């Protein structure tokens, strides 16, 4: 052994794979790396990054959300993605040009909103 | 001559009369989107007496738990 | 939000026309309102109602092109 | 008499524990000078909400001639067993005079119309058999 590197030659994981799970909501977005089976490896937000309600529901917002939750799984070896948004907020590709621009390949895009048939009467804002 | 080529439920009078019924499941898959939804008389390839019976029966079948209602299940 | 896709990746594409899930979509017909018999086109022919110097300019443009007498 | 159809359901560890139900309400029917045009089975179907702690539930279809009374009496069997766990039971219905019809609505059940919790092997050992050269 000589002395140690100046920047990691090695990482502690190394599974591949997992799924970026976005709720793009309408006030915030949050982005959480889950692996393949759905526990949670590391997430990161909108509202986080400095902003409050009235700034942190923007796809500028949510494509820095992105960034610091490509930081967040570092360690975990993921680098391929897909990907999975809920939510009615704007968070929904601006988030994900930003997602594969930190050093993930992305596959594929869906949606997991859920919708009903009917379903129960809906929360209001703004009184609609 | 005589005869000329019908379309689906057409050319005829005594045919889509009562409802189009339900227990065919794999038929009323053909009449869903894959969101579960329905698709109007025009996509059918029905008028609108079958269409409005074809409607009931798709509904039956989902809420009956046999047809696809969403993309989605638990 | 982003609709399923045959697509690689798409965030570089701009589309918008089809990718929500309430957002200009279909389900808002009954999500957040009364029922309204008379209101969803009413406020068409509302909405379209006052604009109408640059209906009429539009109109004259073609009335005038059409005739092959210039 | 009349046409009548037939639904009913039972767990998913019952799924080939339902011919032996069949039998019975065969009998009942055959017992009134009534007959069986189809018999059919439409396999494991998924739940929005868990019956006796479990998620997933077997489908089963009767098509029948009989007297109406043996099949109000046959939708109160079904309502009074704890086994046959829901029904419905639909008034003036046939059967198809097709053989093997049910194999492509249990192709269906298998792809989008359940969550495939249970092996499709067992749940086949129910209603119609899947002769795929008649359908």
């Amino acid at each position: 052994a000589k002395a140690p590197i100046r920047a990691r030659k090695r990482v502690r994981k190394q599974v591949s794979d997992g799924v970026a799970h976005i709720h793009a909501s309408f006030n915030n977005t949050i982005v959480t790396i889950t692996d393949r089976q759905g526990n949670a490896l590391g997430w990161a937000t909108a509202g986080g990054s400095g902003f409050r309600g009235s700034r942190k529901s923007t796809p500028f917002a949510a494509q820095v959300a992105a960034e610091r939750c490509a930081d967040a799984v570092k360690e975990y070896g993921i680098k391929n993605l897909e990907v999975m948004v809920k939510g009615p907020g704007p968070g929904r590709e601006s988030t994900i040009r930003a997602l594969n621009a930190a050093g993930f390949r992305i596959t594929n895009i869906t949606d997991v909103t859920p919708i009903p048939h009917n379903g129960c009467r809906p929360p209001k804002k703004r009184r609609v | 001559a005589r005869y000329f080529r019908r379309r689906k439920f057409c050319r005829f009078t005594a045919e889509g009369v009562q409802e189009i019924d339900y227990k065919d499941i794999a038929t009323l898959k053909n009449y869903i989107t894959e969101s579960g939804k329905i698709v109007p008389s025009r996509i059918t390839g029905t008028r609108a007496k079958y269409q409005r019976q074809l409607a009931r029966a798709i509904k039956r079948a989902r809420y009956l738990s046999l047809l696809p209602y969403t993309d989605r299940h638990q | 939000p982003v609709i399923k896709v045959r697509e690689n990746e798409p965030f570089d594409v701009a589309l918008r026309r089809f990718k929500r899930s309430c957002e200009k979509a279909g389900v808002l017909a009954e999500v957040r309102r009364r029922e309204f018999y008379e209101k969803p086109t009413t406020e068409r022919k509302r909405a379209k109602a006052s604009a109408v110097k640059r209906h009429a300019k539009k109109l004259a443009r073609e009335n005038a092109r059409r005739t092959r007498l210039y | 008499m009349r046409h009548y159809e037939i639904v009913f359901m039972v767990h998913p560890d019952q799924s080939e524990q339902v011919p032996g139900m069949i039998e019975r309400y065969t009998a009942a029917i055959t017992g009134a000078e009534g007959k069986i045009h189809r018999l059919e089975d439409w396999g494991r179907r998924q739940l929005a909400y868990p019956i006796n702690k479990l998620h997933k539930a077997h489908y089963v279809l009767m098509n029948v001639e009989a007297p109406q009374e043996v099949i109000d009496e046959l939708e109160t069997t079904f309502r009074f067993n704890d086994a046959v766990i829901r029904s419905m039971v639909m008034r003036t219905k046939h059967a198809v005079t097709e053989a093997s019809p049910m194999v492509k609505a249990k192709d269906e059940r298998r792809e989008r119309r359940d969550d495939f919790a249970n092996e499709t092997a067992d749940d086949a050992e129910a209603g119609d058999s899947e002769e795929e050269e008649e359908e």
